[PDB]
DNA sequence: CCATTCAGGCATGGCTAGCTGC
DNA sequence: GCAGCTAGCCATGCACATCGCCTGGAATGG
RNA sequence: UCAGGCGAUGUUU
């Protein structure tokens, strides 16, 4: 069953895989994040609340003065979106906060004195997000891309390779918190463990170990393990955990119970160990020599005199043996070693150690941290205490703690945001363990470790920075506070907060200027994911690795959409279904698998979580009951695909689309092209331009509807109802009572943004697409936006194209385009430009805008009103004047049309700082807008009241109905009409109260709006008035504007042929565009050909219908035919029972098909050859999809059957008239007498180093000599050249380059002395 | 710099001097009141730090930032670096009298002229126009004339034509690699706003028409006009100074055209008949009484120059194809015939042009090039080679092969499951089996395409080379290769892995059938790897080129003949496999050192100071020479230069 | 507003301080 | 040994040509 | 008129 609106033009659909989970909303990221940033949420948890509860309360310098938080609130904008764009001021909202300073009494515990409640102090405004995820900073429409960066936590990296070419590998580990200073551990090739802090220098990790108040023996006991010798009469009985010696050979003799097990040269074996552990004696014989190869563990001292026997970290020797024997300490502690299991790494670093106490430790620490200073003891103390334990200067996220503990195989997921001795030690242990070859390194690339922030995060972090900036001065004044005779707002300052937030939004590597020329482009450039920006990495410091697509991007980050060029693999687009996890990772949907049945229970999964399970691939048949049709099946487990049994599966794909982005999932037949051209086509499609008309691309992919809805550039009705008033400006809908509120029941109005300006100078516009008096369903399209049609996205147009070489005019990739096209205006497109002309009052006097101008043409003046600014509607070209601006001297500074840009002035705007004469045209415009807005709100209230009285009538029908006294006496006199006191009468009173309230609020809004328009708004300092104009060019297509298909097949239209000349079919129709066959078999984008075929199939169905209908045939034929046309196909999920429509309900479907029969195609599930074939066979066109043609030139027959069909081509926006540019003699740069650079500035080209090489390569000498001096540098010679030219004498004279003169002067400025000899 | 309002974007230079002066003055002040030594020392320290910064920021510890975060730009900055003076305003700089726009095709020009847009020309030549104006007195003073041009009145266009008529321009394309990247042309005035460039020189510029932009300059001095017309007009670069081969080699469309215009069918209209003259041959083809191509006997006439530079006529019958004759009609007088008798592939026509040049000078070769182009486009369009899905023929036995390989892989899997083998050699077995299967597939498809054509002959049946469009476009040499058409028809087989090693389960499906997801997913990073590598490769190459030019810059052929007796012994090179470079091409163009003798001893063949051109090289190949001691620049005995006779033929001439 | 102020690269090479001979 | 070796530290270097757009020195007595 | 910052465009083979 379909909606009535859908019934306007149903779309045929191929495709087998039944879609179970529908498409989700496409702005989840933006809207959810921001909605989360702003909300009255309790219990902290990620809001303004969070930042506040972090920073507050501020306690005095024990002056009993506590500044506590209470509550916050955001008011309402002084302006709204429309007027905001119109003026240019930001779109923000007041920030009002409840604070409270309390004071206890001195001299005692917390004996209060007084509090004060500066209710909702103002602290500067923050911006807001439109319901399209766009911000508006300064009249602009900017967007914050979401950033991707390394999760906080800890990592364990190889650093393979470059390790001194010794073939050995190193191992480092990094702790990286969410806000603070980093921490790093790494080994040197001599097996020495070092720490560094923020990449300054290197120190031995034992330094920090000792720094955390530990002793040598504490540390050693904690890391290494104990091995005991026991002195006896002889044989020095040792304690032996058997497995201890599982790896390394024992060179001496080993017996038990007298029975020898091992001798010299006897490597210990598994059976050795087993029989030994069966024996289990740990006080056993040892020689003396072996023991000498050990290191003492503890510190022994003399029996009585207690003098130092031997410090720890000391190897055994004869004298030590002797001095311990004379002691006879029956205990000998030592540290086991095993090169294959257990290294002395720590103890060797201990050897390396310079210092031996907490104190000198911290000393060395500071001495590396800040170079060159006598360190005060407590100073360095507080410093180090301030690195890793500041609740403020250092912080892991909760996210940090989680990923951390998880990586450490801990048990819980909460606790300190800061470190601990236990934590750091455990880290080091993990490091050691990997060094021992157990425990794996972890690849960065794995998206289980990249994380996606968003606007919420960004603003939050920045705002917190602001608060901790203010708190300094806060506590300053507080600690120096007076006696209760102050106020909070006295103490606070919105200046820094607003400064920070403005700086962020208006200037950031993230917050970029939103491309808007195309609905798909908007919705893309909102979902983009970048790894650049603050807290990230740079466009040059990344290699293959982070760019390459790790095998876990799957279904989360589109593989095939990315801007080629400088930065690739950095500008990932977020996939279709991808969702932001609770924490910030990227989770994706999957279908739950029971024993043998595919439940339609969706279920989201993270990255690492996917690693455990095994997943079935989407294209896999099944028997209607969750039963896989086979029993072996392809699946993927861990970056590895394979084929498995049936019971092994865990989860199944959702839909065969989930691996691509909207930036690509429109490309029909993607599954055939190579990735290269897929990418190029995706981006080009992003760069389309809105035509003057949309035309429903014949070969679509069912996502069109979704994108059109989800973008903000089309009007979706918020409630079902009936059409009541259509009008090119507005749409007015009566609601259906079942979905209606009792009070202010009323109706709805939608205004429509008419002809206006993008950020790319394209013509954003809206149109109605419904006739008067028609049903509409809750959530449907009413206003097709730019490049939209009946509710589906439509960028270019479809054109009858034919692959065949032609007389060279398609040599490399050059499209050839018939005149039928440019006649019928099916690439014409609108452009708007905004031209400003400010006016100031500066030195030597003020500027003025009089209509009088010295030394001009009255002819030119003719197009000016007496007030100075041109009328609304002239047709101006280059050189014409738009505004007369004069300078006290007096000299012209009038604004003129840029060169060679025709058009028409559609609208005027004027601004003037207050306190200045509002001149004539300004007054006229002001009064005009006044009448407009008055009419506007008046009509609002008028037709609103009309509906409200109609509802009154609806009510009076029941109960005390009075038809006569109803339809005759004035409808306002309906207070005292006969009816009971039912809640119906109560609701009558409700209607009346809302009547009076509409009246009053209408009044106040009128007044306020009047004052808004009345005031003279602000400006920059040092300016009087500003004059904005809008032109409107009507660009046609003409030789040299890049057109392109949806498969990377670029092209540059090159000749406009007359209708005669295009090849024609046997039946008469010409063919519009001619491409070049030779373009296919290299750029292996074979898809476009299939596209073309399926197209022709569609248009064949079309012509068949159009004939049938022009025949005025009866409807039964149409039902039969269209029904067949949909019912074809092997197997689909489409199912249209045309036998269930009204005769009106069909003829309209016909008349909307007669241009063609749209066809859908899921990305990796679309049609196949035989299917297309049989469709054509339903048509009356030959299976081969090729025709014999004829040449208009000769009327003869081309020799081989060639390919015609319909391709859907696009007009990009690289327009020749903006590329073309030239210069004869313009200005000259000021520091060096050289020509400027650019088109905007009337500059000239850049004859570059390689060109100079070129000229030297030829024998050319004079040419290069010229193009280095005469054309460029010397003032003198340059002018003299010009003169000699005009006097017709081609000859130069050299001079010497001023630039070189400058080089000399600069060097001479340096201590050098460069000169010039003279022979 | 006064920006908007009475403010000024600060210059690091101004800031630095200002800092230094503050510091110096505070110090000098302190040298009036004899503050303690710790003070005066910290002060002097500040100052020394300042001057250090001013000269060379950064070089001494943390660079002092400026406005927001930036290492503010010092004097050493203003000299060195990729934006300093040497590389920003001295080597190459900006230039007046110039324009830039988009290029296009326009195949109706003789290659000594490229189009040029009218607006653009008018704006380029404003001076000259003024000049001719107030010569012919249609105007009086400059100001008036400027207003005239503004008006764009009638007479102006005629005058602009007048100043165009003979004055070349230079065209350029951005990533200018080699000497060709700048050439000259003569304008022809055109409507529209694009530059029409002759389709041959696209190959030289390495510039397709997918939106690339080119720039134009104009010479002013009379010297420069002569320079252009004598050394930069495309009618003198038909031979790349890179190597001897030509560079005006025609390309994709035209080569397809010729290849179709000359290839034998086996039984078509107009067969076995005989024709007196290529004239009536063309007459037939336009009449439609005979194939464009069908075996046929004709009379043809040719001219040699075996005499002392004088032509000799002769004529005969030949067995050939109509189209082939029609092609013959164009070729200038002095050429053999069998040259244009075979299929005329890319290399074929290339060599053809080459020999034409190196027998008949220059002018005939240029005019011959242009005629090649015209006729090529004509008959190409006439043919209408088109791609269509049906062309890409899926093989038959493909399914069989792939299933066989499947089974054998499974058997290897069982073998390892029985623990006989180890993962390494197992991996290896598998890669090899898939390789072999791939080979079999490729054989099959290429067979089917190349030979499929099998039709009767007025006899019974007979096979022949095919007319399948895609195979045609391949065999010509226009586009693609076995590799690419293989990825179309047969399985594209194996792909790499992020490590750089290879997968263990190749792609099993070509492009005519669609890929399933996971395959395409892999192919993604497969491509992206190179797609991103290309940038690094670009940069690294460019750095190489720069370094080369800056070290071999000052070598110039100043003297004439050092008159010496050194040399080196060139021999053809072999790698124990086959010869990989024949002595002919390694020696061709260089100059003898010691007079070569016949293998018959004491039978001196070539004087010791000659230059080897084609005839002498062929005499070498006659007498089956071994090796030659030959002059070489590495050993010339010049001073600050290199004598000509030690350098050899100027390739490109 | 006018006077005075202030946190991921990679390759190569060239050197400097140890390391350690025979 | 003082001669030679070797490890670590830091200087040096990393295509070309466009085209938009925007955004900027600011702070602090008085 | 200066430096940045952003994207984008081309150099596919
Ligand atoms: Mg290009
Ligand atoms: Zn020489």
């Amino acid at each position: 069953v379909y909606s009535y609106t859908e019934k306007k033009r149903i779309r045929k659909d191929f495709g087998k895989r039944p879609q179970v989970l529908d498409v989700p909303y496409l702005l989840s990221i933006q809207l959810d994040s921001f909605q989360k940033f702003i909300e009255q949420d309790p219990e902290g948890q990620y809001g303004l609340e969070a930042a506040f509860r972090s920073v507050f309360p501020i306690q005095s310098y024990s002056g009993n003065s506590e500044l506590q938080y209470v509550s916050y609130r955001l008011g309402e904008p002084v302006f709204d979106v429309q007027e905001c764009q119109i003026r240019g001021v930001t779109y923000s909202a007041p920030l009002r906060v409840k604070l409270r300073l309390v004071i206890y009494e001195r001299e005692a515990p917390e004996g209060t004195v007084k509090d004060i409640k500066e209710q909702e102090v103002y602290m500067g405004e923050i911006p807001l997000m439109t319901d399209n995820g766009t911000f508006v900073i300064n009249g602009t429409e900017r967007v914050i891309v979401s950033q991707l960066h390394r999760s906080p936590g800890v990592f364990f990296d190889s650093d393979k390779g470059k390790t001194h070419s010794s073939g050995k590998v190193l191992y480092n580990a990094r702790i990286i918190p969410y806000r603070g200073s980093w921490l790093d551990f790494e080994f040197d090739p001599k097996d020495n463990l070092f720490v560094r802090i923020d990449r300054r220098r290197k120190l031995p990790a034992t330094i920090i170990l000792r720094a955390l108040n530990y002793t040598t023996e504490q540390i050693l006991d904690l890391f290494f393990e104990k091995v005991i010798f026991e002195i006896r009469d002889n044989k020095l009985q040792m304690e032996l955990v058997p497995e201890r010696l599982r790896g390394e050979t024992a060179s001496f003799d080993i017996e038990a119970n007298g029975k020898v097990y091992v001798e010299k040269g006897r490597r210990i074996t598994a059976r050795h160990i087993r029989q030994l552990e069966k024996d289990d004696v740990k006080l056993i014989e040892v020689p003396v020599e072996y023991i000498a190869g050990k290191v003492v563990a503890k510190d022994y001292i003399d029996e009585s005199t207690g003098e130092l026997i031997c410090a720890a970290n000391m190897e055994l020797s004869l004298d030590l043996l002797a001095k311990l024997s004379q002691s006879g300490h029956k205990r000998i502690e030592t540290l086991f070693t095993n090169d294959l299991d257990h290294g002395p790494y720590i103890s060797e670093t201990l050897r390396v150690d310079p210092t031996n106490d907490r104190l000198s430790a911290l000393v060395e620490i500071y001495r590396m941290m800040r170079p060159g200073e006598p360190p005060t003891r407590e100073a360095a103390e507080s410093l180090f205490e301030n690195l890793f334990f500041s609740e403020d200067r250092y912080d892991l996220s909760a996210v940090g703690r989680m990923k951390f503990n998880r990586s450490l195989l801990r048990e819980e997921i909460e606790g300190s945001g800061i470190l601990s001795k236990d934590d750091i030690i455990d880290v080091m242990k993990k490091l050691i363990d990997i060094r021992n070859g157990k425990g794996e390194v972890d690849d960065i690339d794995h998206l289980g470790n990249r994380r996606i922030r968003s606007v919420g995060e960004m603003a939050e972090n920045q705002f917190r920075v602001g608060l901790v900036r203010v708190e300094r001065a806060v506590k300053e004044r507080l600690s120096l506070g007076d006696l209760d005779t102050l106020m909070p707002q006295d103490m606070i300052n919105a200046k820094p907060i607003s400064a920070a937030v403005k700086e962020f939004f208006g200037s950031s590597q993230l917050s970029q200027f939103m491309d808007q020329n195309n609905p798909l482009s908007e919705i893309t450039h909102k979902r983009r994911i970048s790894a650049l920006g603050p807290g990230g990495l740079t466009r040059e410091r990344a290699g293959f690795e982070v760019r390459d697509v790790h095998p876990t991007h799957y279904g989360r980050v589109c593989p095939i959409e990315t801007p080629e060029g400088p930065n690739i693999g950095l500008i990932n687009s977020l996939s279709v279904y991808a969702q932001t996890n609770e924490y910030g990772f990227l989770e994706t949907p999957y279908r739950k698998v029971t024993d043998g049945v595919v439940t339609d229970e969706i279920h989201y999964l993270s990255a690492i979580e996917e690693g455990n399970y095994v997943i079935a691939q989407a294209n896999s048949n099944l028997d209607e009951e969750g039963h896989f049709v086979e029993d072996l099946v392809t699946c993927r487990s861990k970056g590895e695909s394979s084929l498995f049994s049936r019971d092994q599966v865990d989860y199944m794909d959702v839909s065969t689309q989930q691996v691509v982005s909207v930036g690509a999932s429109l490309i029909p037949f993607l599954e055939h092209d190579d990735a290269n051209r897929a990418l190029m086509g995706a981006n080009m499609q992003r760069q389309a331009v809105p035509t003057l008309r949309a035309d429903k691309p014949l070969v679509g992919t069912g996502m069109e509807r979704a994108v059109a809805v989800d973008s903000g550039v089309t009007a979706v009705a918020k409630r079902g109802g009936v059409v009541q008033y259509v009008d090119a400006s507005r749409i007015v809908i009566k609601v259906n009572e079942d979905e209606m509120y009792p009070g202010e029941a009323g109706i709805d109005i939608y205004n429509l943004t008419k002809y206006t300006r993008s950020n790319q100078n394209t013509c954003i516009n809206q149109m109605p697409c419904v006739s008067l008096g028609e049903p509409v369903e809750r959530g449907d399209v009413l206003a097709d936006g730019p490049s939209t049609d009946l509710g589906e996205l439509a960028l270019g147009q479809n054109m009858r194209v034919a692959f065949m070489p032609w007389n060279g005019y398609n040599f490399e990739d050059s499209i050839l385009v018939s005149e039928r096209v440019v006649q019928e205006d099916r690439f014409t497109t609108i452009h708007i430009q905004e031209l400003a002309c400010v006016s100031r009052d500066t030195k030597l006097g003020p500027e003025e805008i009089t209509a009088d101008i010295p030394n001009v043409g009255e002819a030119a003046l003719s197009k000016l009103d007496e007030s100075g600014i041109v009328y609304i509607g002239a047709e101006v070209t280059g050189g014409d004047i738009l505004v007369g601006k004069v300078t006290p001297k007096v000299k012209d500074s009038s604004l003129r049309v840029p060169n060679g840009v025709s058009g028409t002035v559609i609208d005027v705007q004027v601004f003037t700082r207050d306190g200045v004469e509002k001149d004539k045209r300004a007054l006229e415009i002001e009064e005009m807008q006044l009448k407009q807005a008055k009419k506007d709100l008046s009509e609002e209230l008028q037709i609103l009241e009309a509906g409200l009285f109609s509802r009154i009538r609806a009510v009076l029908v029941a109960g005390g109905v009075e038809a006569e006294k109803l339809d005759k006496l004035p409808r306002d006199r309906w207070l005292e009409l006969g009816l009971t006191d039912e809640e119906k009468q109560n609701q009558l009173e409700q209607l009346a109260e809302q009547y009076d309230e509409l009246k009053h609020e209408f009044e106040k809004k009128l007044e306020a709006k009047r004052r808004k328009i009345t005031q003279g708004d602000d400006l920059a300092p040092g300016v009087l008035k500003i004059v904005k104009v809008y032109l409107a060019v009507k660009r046609r297509i003409q030789p040299g504007d890049k057109m392109a298909g949806r498969h990377g097949n670029k092209g540059v239209i090159s000749k406009i042929n007359p209708i005669e000349d295009m090849p024609y079919d046997e039946n008469g129709t010409p063919v519009d565009i001619v491409l070049n066959p030779l373009g296919v078999p290299s750029r292996m984008n074979i898809g476009q050909i299939l596209e073309t075929h399926l197209g022709m199939a569609a248009k064949g169905i079309g012509d068949k219908i159009n004939a049938m209908l022009k025949q005025q045939q009866e409807v039964a034929k149409l039902r039969e035919f269209i029904q067949r046309a949909y019912d074809l196909g092997a197997d689909v999920r489409q199912k249209v029972d045309l036998s269930t429509f009204s005769d009106e309900e069909v003829m309209r479907l016909a008349e909307n098909l007669r241009k063609g029969m749209p066809i859908a195609t899921p990305v990796f599930d679309g049609a196949k050859e035989a299917e297309i074939k049989e469709l054509l066979k339903l048509g009356d066109l030959p299976t081969s999809g090729q025709i014999r043609l004829y040449d208009g030139r000769t009327g003869e027959q081309f020799e081989r059957p060639v390919t015609v069909g319909y391709m859907y081509m696009l007009k990009l926006n690289h327009l020749v008239d903006d590329k073309m540019h030239a210069r004869s003699t313009g200005s000259y740069s000021l520091v060096t007498q050289q020509p400027l650079g650019g088109k905007a500035q009337f500059g000239g080209q850049r004859f570059g180093e390689m060109e100079v090489w070129a000229l030297e390569a030829y024998g050319a000498a004079y040419t290069l000599q010229e193009m280095l001096t005469v054309k460029s540098d010397d003032v003198n010679g340059r002018t003299k050249m010009y003169k000699n030219i005009v006097d017709g004498n081609h000859q130069m004279e050299p001079g010497m380059p001023e630039s070189f003169n400058v080089l000399l002067k600069e060097i001479r400025s340096l201590g050098i002395n460069i000169e010039l000899e003279d022979e | 710099v006064p920006l908007d309002g009475g403010r000024f974007a600060t210059s690091d230079l101004n800031d630095l001097y200002r800092r230094v002066i503050n510091r110096n003055n505070r110090l000098k002040r302190l040298l009036d009141l004899a503050a303690p030594d710790i003070i005066v020392r910290n002060e002097k320290r500040m100052l020394q730090e300042a001057v250090d910064a001013l000269l060379d920021n950064g070089r001494r510890g943390r660079a002092i930032t400026g406005s927001n975060k930036r290492p503010l730009k010092s004097l050493a900055d203003m000299i060195k670096g990729k934006q300093g003076r040497f590389r920003q305003n001295l080597l190459g700089k900006r230039v007046d009298y110039s324009g830039r726009s988009v290029i296009t095709v326009g195949p109706y020009l003789r290659l000594h002229q490229c189009g040029l847009p009218k607006k653009m020309a008018l704006e380029l030549f404003k001076p000259f126009i003024y000049g001719k104006l107030e010569l012919r007195g249609l105007a009086t003073t400059i100001k008036a004339a400027k207003k005239m041009v503004e008006r764009e009145e009638a007479v102006v266009w005629d005058i602009l034509d007048e100043v165009i008529r003979e004055h070349p321009v230079l065209l350029n394309r951005a990533p200018t690699l080699h000497r060709l990247g700048i050439q000259a042309f003569e304008p022809v005035l055109i409507e529209g706003k694009a530059i029409q460039l002759h389709p041959l020189v696209c190959a030289a510029y390495n510039a397709d028409f997918d939106g690339d932009q080119m720039a134009v300059h104009v010479p002013l001095t009379l010297e420069a006009q002569l320079e252009a017309r004598a050394l930069m007009m495309s009618t003198n670069n038909i031979l790349s100074p890179a190597n001897g081969e030509p560079i005006i080699v025609p390309s994709q469309d035209v080569v397809l055209g010729l290849y179709y215009m000359t290839r034998d069918c086996v039984n078509a209209k107009g067969e076995g008949m005989v024709l007196t003259g290529p004239k009536e041959a063309e007459r037939l083809y336009r009449s439609g009484l005979a194939s464009l191509h069908a075996r046929v006997k004709v009379r043809i006439t040719e001219y040699e120059k075996d005499a002392n530079g004088e032509l000799v006529a002769k004529t005969s019958l030949k067995d050939t194809t109509v189209g082939r004759a029609i092609l013959w009609m164009i070729v200038p007088k002095g050429l053999p015939y069998s040259i244009v008798n075979q299929a005329l592939g890319k290399k074929a026509i290339s060599k053809m042009l080459n020999t034409c040049y190196r027998i008949l000078g220059l002018k005939p070769t240029v005019i011959f090039a242009d005629q090649i182009m015209y006729t090529g486009f004509a008959y190409a369009a006439r043919s209408g080679a088109s791609v269509g899905i049906d062309d890409m023929v899926i093989p038959e036995k493909k399914h069989e092969i792939i299933s066989e390989a499947e089974a054998e892989v499974a058997e290897i899997q069982e073998q390892f499951q029985s623990g006989l083998v180890t993962a390494g050699e197992r991996y290896n077995k598998v890669i090899d089996i898939w390789a072999a299967a791939n080979d079999r597939v490729s054989k099959a498809m290429m067979d089917n395409l190349q030979t499929e054509t099998v039709i009767n002959r007025d006899g019974q049946e007979e096979k022949q080379v095919s007319f399948n469009s895609i195979y045609m476009m391949a065999d010509s040499g226009a586009r693609g290769s076995a590799a690419q058409i293989r990825q179309l028809a047969g399985m594209r087989g194996l792909m790499a892995k992020p490590d750089g090693s290879i997968i263990e389960t190749p792609i099993t499906a070509n492009f005519r059938e669609g890929l399933n997801v996971l395959q395409y997913f892999i192919s993604t990073h497969g491509a992206r790897k190179g797609l991103a590598d290309t940038a690094l490769k670009t940069a690294n190459s460019g750095y190489l080129t720069r370094r080369l030019v800056d070290v071999a810059q000052d070598l110039v052929v100043t003297e004439d003949d050092c008159g010496t007796h050194e040399g080196i012994m060139m021999t053809p090179v072999i790698e124990g496999g086959d010869v990989k470079e024949p002595l002919r091409d390694r020696v061709l163009g260089r100059v003898t050192a010691e007079d070569v003798l016949k293998p018959g001893t004491a039978d001196i063949l070539v004087p010791r100071n000659t230059l080897l051109h084609e005839q002498w090289c062929d005499l070498l190949e006659e007498n089956s020479v071994d090796a030659v001691k030959v002059r070489s620049v590495v050993s010339c005995d010049t001073d600050f230069g290199v004598c000509a006779h030690c350098y050899g033929r100027d390739l490109a001439r």
